[PDB]
C-alpha cells in the first residue's frame, strides 16, 4: 500500500537547532566549541504529508508543530528491506523501541537478530525539536519540547540516549499513523553563551558572516 | 633558608606559604554489586573470526581487572590511554570486549593510527583509542593439521573502514570495469579467504586470540567501578576526595548549584572542576581549595635582633591559624600597633610601616 | 602536587627569578607614586578664606563634607575610572563565599 | 631572476602594513610648518599666526 | 577622555585572564589535569606528561613576566615624564614651548 | 599542513599573544608618526614673494 | 650622515631574514620539511616530530616579538625626543643649552 | 605538497634533481617522466580584516 | 593596503575615523575616504 504521499517546500532555519555539546555544567562562561550544528539562518525543508527515501547527510534536525501521537518514529539505514541492519525507533504508548534488528515494513504502519532496546517513550502551539547523529559507532539524540513555525527565540536542547550501534547509515525515512521540518548538520564552530543557571541562551555561529567571525 | 644566606638584611622578605594540610581521606564509589564477565570473554571455546568480531557490553558490576593474568596466558598487556596497574582504581562508564583472532604479524596492525589490511578492511581503531589489547598465543586451539579453514578475512573493499565499524556484507568484489553481475571470476574476487593455519608454520602466521578492551572514560554517569571501596562523606573540613577515580583535595560545601539532570561534573574556567555530584546519594557538592596565602617576614638586621613579625597577606585576622593587628594588606602578627605616626622604615601596606622601636620591639603604625 | 614539585624543583632557579623581577616592579611602582607625588616638603593646608583675587578654586579645593577629602574635579576623575579590581582584605573571604 | 628575500618572507607569512601616513602627506605638514615658522616666528604655535 | 588609566587597568586584567586560561591547554600531553594524569597513568608515564605542562607553564609564565617588564619600563618612562612636568609646570612659570 | 595546526591548537593561545603585541607595536609605531609631525592645526602656505 | 635611520632599517631587514632563515632548522628532528616527515613516518611518529619543529619555531618567533617589543621602546622614546625638539625649538626659541 | 606548477627558466645541471630557498624548501623540480623543469608557488592567500 | 569590499568611496576629505593604510580612512552605509 502506498497510500502516505508529500510535498515539499523551503524555509529558513533561523537560531533553531543549538544543543548542549556535553553533560559538563558550565556557568557564566563563553565557550567556543566545535562540533555538528545546524548552520544559522540555513535552508531547511518543510514536507506536508497526505514517499521517497531522505538521504542523512551527517545528522538530522528534525522538528514538527503538529498534535501529539502522529509520528510513530523513525527508520534508519542504507537499505531498509528487512537484509541489512535497520535502525527501527519506534515511540509509541509507554515504551519506545529501538532496534537494530531489521524486519520488513510498509512505509505506513497498521492502525536474524534479536537486539531489543527499550525506554521510555519520547513523548510528552507547541513544538518538538530533535536532532539526530552518528559519531564513531554512536547513535545520539538530542531533543526539546517548547511552547509556542520557527520561533525567533532561542531554546536548548538536551541529550536522551546513546545507541553504540556501529552500523554505517545513509538513508532514514519518519513513520505515520501532516507535516514536519528536516535540516541537516554541518562541523562548525560555535560560541555559546552561558547564563548564571547554566542554560545555553545566546550562540554565535562563527563561519556565517565577518561580523561573528570577529565576534 | 629563602635566601640563601646567613645574613638578613632590614626589611619585608616573602617566604612561603601556610597551606592548611587535609585531615581526612574520602573515597566515594557507587553501590554496585555485580561481577563483571571477564570469564566469560577469556575463557571461550571458539572466538569469531576478524571480519564477524564479537564485541559485548559490560556494564553495571564491580570490575578487577587482576585475574585476567589467571584466565588468560598472555604475557602482558598493551594498555594505551591508561597504565594496567592503576586499572583498579578509576572508575569507567562504559567498557567493551572486542574479540577476534588473526595471525601473529598483523597485531601491529591493530593499534590506533596503524595502517594495513586488517587495520584498513577487517578491524579499524579510532586515532583516540583509550584501552587495552590484550592478544596471546593459541597455537594449540585455532591451529589444524589439515588446516584451520574456519576463520576468514577481508581482502578487497570499494573504501577503507571507518573506526569501530562491522563489515559484514558478503558481496562480490568488481576489480575490473565490465559489471560482475554477482558472479565470481576474472576481475570478481571473492573478498573473504582463510587463514591457513597449520603447527608446523613459524610464529608469525600462528594463530593468535585479541581481545581489545576499550574503555569508555567519560564524564558521563559511570557504572563499571573497581573494587575500592567507599567511605562517608565529610563535609566543611579540608579533605583528600578521590570521587569516582577523581583525585583531589579541597573542602566539600553543600552548594545550591542548578545542574541539568544529565549533568555530573561542573568546570572551571582553567578547566578545572569545582562542583561534583555525590554518586550514592544525588547531593550537588562545591569544591573550594583548603585555606592559604602568602608569608612575609618582618625583620630589622640581625645585626641589630632577631625578632621578626609575620604578615598573612589577604588572610582575616579570625581565620589567620593554620600582639595582632588588622591590616588591608593581611594580618600582622608580632608587630604592636602604635597610634602616633613617624616616617616609613619597612613599608607593610595601605600606608602601614614598620620598625624596630621603643625594651626595644617591633612597632607597626 | 607532591610529585610536580619534586619535578619543579630540578628545573633551577627560574622560579626564583620571577619572583624576584616581579617584586621589583612592585617595589618601583611605589618608587614611581612617591617621586610623582611626594615633592613637597611640608603639607600646606589652605586658609579658610575662599577669596583669591577673585578666583573660583572651590571645584579644585578638598571638600571637607566628604569622608574621602577630594575635590569635586577628583571624584570626577574617580568615578570616570572603573576599577577592576577594589578589594584587598578578605578576598579568600569573598570567594569561600557561595556565589 | 632566482628567489628573493621578500618573496620568502611573504611567502612564509611575515608581512609588512603600510604607514598610515605616506610621503606626500609628511612633506606636507614640514612645509606647513617651515611656511608657518618663516611667516610668523612663533604666534603661530602660540596661537593664531 | 582618561584613554591611559582605563587601558593600565585593562592591560593589567587581560594579562591576568591570559596567564588563567593557560592552565587549560594540554601542552601535547594526555590531559590537562594533573590529579587526572596521576590518577590515569603509571609513574614512569606519568613523569613525562607532568614534565611537557611543566614546562608549558613556566614558558607561559616567563612570557607574563617579560611584557610585565617591558610594561613597567613605559610606565616609569611616564612616570618621570609626570614628575618633570609637576615640577617645572605646578612649581614654577615655563617657558618651554607646548 | 592540518596535523601541524592541531597540535598549534593544542598549545593554547601564544599566537594570539605575539599577533596583538605585533598589532600594538604597529600602532604605537602610526601614533608616533602622528605624534611628531601633526602638531600645526592649519595647513599654512608661503607667499608668492 | 643618514646612518641611524639606514641602521633601523637594516635592523628590521635583518630580524627577518633571521626569522625566515631559522625555518631550515632541523630543532632536533630527523628533518626541517613537514611534508617530508608526513610522507616519511606514521601519525604516531610524526606527531613527536612536528611537537619538536612547533616548539622550536615557537620559541623563535618569541624571540623575534620580545627583540620587535624592545626595540619599539627605544624608537618610541626617539619619537618623543624628536616630537619635544619641534615642539621648543621649530615653534619657539630655546633658550635650553646645546 | 600544495602549489601552482610554473614552466620555468632555471638551469639545472643534468645531475641535478631538485632546488630549494633559503628555508630549505623545495621550490623547484624536475618530472620524473618528462624530464621538465617546474617552479612552484604557495597558493594564493592574505590577510583579512574587518 | 589592499581591496576594500563593502565600503563606497567619497570624494570628500574627512578627520580619520577608523584607519585602513597609505591616507585612507573609513566611516559610518559605511564610506572611505
Ligand atoms: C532554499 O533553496 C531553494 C532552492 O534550492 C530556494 O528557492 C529558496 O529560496 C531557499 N530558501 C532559503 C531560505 O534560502
Ligand atoms: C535561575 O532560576 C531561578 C529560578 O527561579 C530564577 O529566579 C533566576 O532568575 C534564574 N537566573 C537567571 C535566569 O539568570
Ligand atoms: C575455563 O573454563 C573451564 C570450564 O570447566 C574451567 O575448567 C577452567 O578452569 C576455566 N579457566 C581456565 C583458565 O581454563
Ligand atoms: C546505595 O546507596 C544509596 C544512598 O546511599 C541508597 O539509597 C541505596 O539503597 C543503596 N543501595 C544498596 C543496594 O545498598
Ligand atoms: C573577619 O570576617 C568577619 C566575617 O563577618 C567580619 O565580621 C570581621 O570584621 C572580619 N575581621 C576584621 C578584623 O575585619
Ligand atoms: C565660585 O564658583 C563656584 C561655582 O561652582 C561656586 O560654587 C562658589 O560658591 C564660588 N565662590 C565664590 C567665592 O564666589
Amino acid at each position: 500500500v502506498n497510500l502516505i504521499t508529500r510535498t515539499q517546500s523551503y524555509t529558513n532555519s533561523f537560531t533553531r537547532g543549538v544543543y548542549y555539546p556535553d553533560k559538563v555544567f558550565r556557568s557564566s562562561v563563553l565557550h567556543s566549541t566545535q562540533d555538528l550544528f545546524l548552520p544559522f539562518f540555513s535552508n531547511v525543508t518543510w514536507f506536508h504529508a497526505i514517499n521517497p527515501v531522505l538521504p542523512f547527510n551527517d545528522g538530522v534536525y528534525f522538528a514538527s508543530t503538529e498534535k501529539s501521537n502522529i509520528i510513530r518514529g523513525w527508520i534508519f539505514g542504507t537499505t531498509l528491506d528487512s537484509k541489512t541492519q535497520s535502525l527501527l525507533i519506534v515511540n509509541n504508548a509507554t515504551n519506545v523501541v529501538i532496534k537494530v534488528c531489521e524486519f520488513q515494513f510498509c512505509n505506513d504502519p497498521f492502525l536474524n537478530c534479536t537486539f531489543e532496546y527499550v525506554s521510555q517513550p519520547f513523548l510528552m502551539k507547541n513544538l518538538r525539536e530533535f536532532v539526530f547523529k552518528n559519531i564513531d559507532g554512536y547513535f545520539k539524540i538530542y531533543s526539546k519540547h517548547t511552547p509556542i513555525d520557527l520561533p525567533q527565540g532561542f531554546s536548548a536542547l538536551e541529550p536522551l540516549v546513546d545507541l553504540p550501534i556501529g552500523i554505517n547509515i545513509t538513508r532514514f525515512q519518519t513513520l505515520l499513523a501532516a507535516a514536519y521540518y528536516v535540516g541537516y548538520l554541518q562541523p562548525r564552530t560555535f560560541l555559546l553563551k552561558y547564563n548564571e543557571n547554566g542554560t545555553i541562551t545566546d550562540a554565535v555561529d562563527c563561519a556565517l558572516d565577518p561580523l561573528s567571525e570577529t565576534k | 633558608c629563602t635566601l640563601k644566606s646567613f645574613t638578613v638584611e632590614k626589611g619585608i622578605y616573602q617566604t612561603s606559604n601556610f597551606r592548611v594540610q587535609p585531615t581526612e581521606s574520602i573515597v566515594r564509589f557507587p553501590n554496585i554489586t555485580n561481577l563483571c564477565p571477564f570469564d566469560e570473554v577469556f575463557n571461550a571455546t571458539r572466538f569469531a573470526s576478524v571480519y564477524a568480531w564479537n564485541r559485548k557490553r559490560i556494564s553495571n558490576c564491580v570490575a578487577d581487572y587482576s585475574v585476567l593474568y589467571n584466565f588468560a596466558p598472555f604475557f602482558a598487556f598493551k594498555c594505551y590511554g591508561v597504565s594496567p596497574t592503576k586499572l583498579n582504581d578509576l572508575c569507567f562508564t562504559n567498557v567493551y570486549a572486542d574479540s577476534f583472532v588473526i595471525r601473529g604479524n598483523e597485531v601491529s596492525q591493530i593499534a590506533p593510527g596503524q595502517t594495513g589490511n586488517i587495520a584498513d578492511y577487517n578491524y579499524k581503531l579510532p586515532d583516540d583509542f583509550t584501552g587495552c589489547v590484550i592478544a596471546w598465543n593459541s597455537n594449540k586451539l585455532d591451529s589444524k593439521v589439515g588446516g584451520n579453514y574456519n576463520y576468514l578475512y577481508r581482502l578487497f573493499r570499494k573504501s577503507n573502514l571507518k573506526p569501530f565499524e562491522r563489515d559484514i556484507s558478503t558481496e562480490i568484489y568488481q576489480a575490473g570495469n565490465k559489471p560482475c553481475n554477482g558472479v565470481a571470476g576474472f576481475n570478481c574476487y571473492f573478498p573473504l579467504r582463510s587463514y591457513g593455519f597449520r603447527p608446523t608454520y613459524g610464529v608469525g602466521h600462528q594463530p593468535y586470540r585479541v581481545v581489545v578492551l576499550s574503555f569508555e572514560l567519560l564524564h558521563a554517569p559511570a557504572t563499571v567501578c573497581g573494587p575500592k571501596k567507599s567511605t562517608n562523606l565529610v563535609k566543611n573540613k579540608c579533605v583528600n576526595f578521590n570521587f569516582n577515580g577523581l583525585t583531589g583535595t579541597g573542602v566539600l560545601t553543600e552548594s545550591n548549584k542548578k545542574f541539568l539532570p544529565f549533568q555530573q561534573f561542573g568546570r572551571d574556567i582553567a578547566d578545572t572542576t569545582d562542583a561534583v555530584r555525590d554518586p550514592q546519594t544525588l547531593e550537588i557538592l562545591d569544591i573550594t581549595p583548603c585555606s592559604f596565602g602568602g608569608v612575609s617576614v618582618i625583620t630589622p638586621g640581625t645585626n641589630t635582633s632577631n625578632q621578626v613579625a609575620v604578615l598573612y597577606q589577604g588572610v582575616n585576622c579570625t581565620e589567620v591559624p593554620v600582639n595582632v593587628f588588622q591590616t588591608r594588606a593581611g594580618c600582622l602578627i608580632g608587630a604592636e600597633y602604635v597610634n602616633n605616626s613617624y616616617e616609613c622604615d619597612i613599608p607593610i601596606g595601605a600606608g602601614i610601616c614598620a620598625s624596630y622601636q621603643t625594651s626595644q620591639s617591633i612597632i607597626a603604625y | 602536587s607532591t610529585e610536580c614539585s619534586n619535578l619543579l624543583l630540578q628545573y633551577g632557579s627560574f622560579c626564583t627569578q620571577l619572583k624576584r623581577a616581579l617584586t621589583g616592579i612592585a617595589v618601583e611602582q611605589d618608587k614611581n607614586t612617591q617621586e610623582v607625588f611626594a615633592q613637597v616638603k611640608q603639607i600646606y593646608k589652605t586658609p579658610p578664606i575662599k577669596y583669591f583675587g577673585g578666583f573660583n578654586f572651590s571645584q579644585i579645593l578638598p571638600d571637607p563634607s566628604k569622608p574621602s577629602k577630594r575635590s569635586f574635579i577628583e571624584d570626577l576623575l574617580f568615578n570616570k575610572v572603573t576599577l577592576a579590581d577594589a578589594g584587598f582584605i578578605k578576598q579568600y573571604g569573598d570567594c569561600l563565599g557561595d556565589i | 631572476a632566482a628567489r628573493d628575500l621578500i618573496c620568502a618572507q611573504k611567502f612564509n607569512g611575515l608581512t609588512v602594513l603600510p604607514p598610515l601616513l605616506t610621503d606626500e602627506m609628511i612633506a606636507q605638514y614640514t612645509s606647513a610648518l617651515l611656511a608657518g615658522t618663516i611667516t610668523s616666528g612663533w604666534t603661530f604655535g602660540a596661537g593664531a599666526a | 577622555a582618561l584613554g591611559k588609566l582605563q587601558d593600565v587597568v585593562n592591560h593589567n586584567a587581560q594579562a591576568l585572564n591570559t596567564l588563567v586560561k593557560q592552565l587549560s591547554s594540554k601542552f601535547g600531553a594526555i590531559s590537562s589535569v594533573l590529579n587526572d594524569i596521576l590518577s590515569r597513568l603509571d609513574k614512569v608515564e606519568a613523569e613525562v606528561q607532568i614534565d611537557r605542562l611543566i614546562t608549558g607553564r613556566l614558558q607561559s609564565l616567563q612570557t607574563y613576566v617579560t611584557q610585565q617588564l617591558i610594561r613597567a619600563a613605559e610606565i616609569r618612562a611616564s612616570a618621570n615624564l609626570a614628575a618633570t612636568k609637576m615640577s617645572e609646570c605646578v612649581l614654577g612659570q615655563s617657558k618651554r614651548v607646548d
